[PDB]
């Protein structure tokens, strides 16, 4: 109960001071958004 | 893994002429997502390592 209870305080310490280990979920919500903002530059381009 | 590889627009498509410069950016980003692409091999490929 003290190795445990110390064990996922750890953890909680670690998700609040430190935002790079949702960084894998980070890039889904970036690589879905450069994918829309590459898309909507396409109409300013004049194509030839 | 495999053979990480890059492409470049300019030196491959224009001849390096001045006429070529030119109508290349009338098309914009098409070489924006290539560059961009060929980037992401490269960096997955090294976590396969």
């Amino acid at each position: 109960a003290n190795q445990f209870n110390s064990a996922i305080g750890k953890i909680q310490d670690s998700l609040s001071s430190t935002a790079s280990a949702l960084g894998k979920l980070q890039d889904v919500v970036n690589h879905n958004a450069q994918a829309l903002n590459t898309l909507v530059k396409q109409l300013s381009s004049k194509f030839g | 893994s495999m053979t990480k590889t890059s492409v470049d627009c300019t030196m491959y498509i224009c001849g390096d002429s001045t006429e070529c410069s030119n109508l290349l950016l009338q098309y914009g980003s098409f070489c924006t997502q290539l560059k961009r692409a060929l980037t992401g091999i490269a960096v997955e490929q090294d976590k396969n390592t």
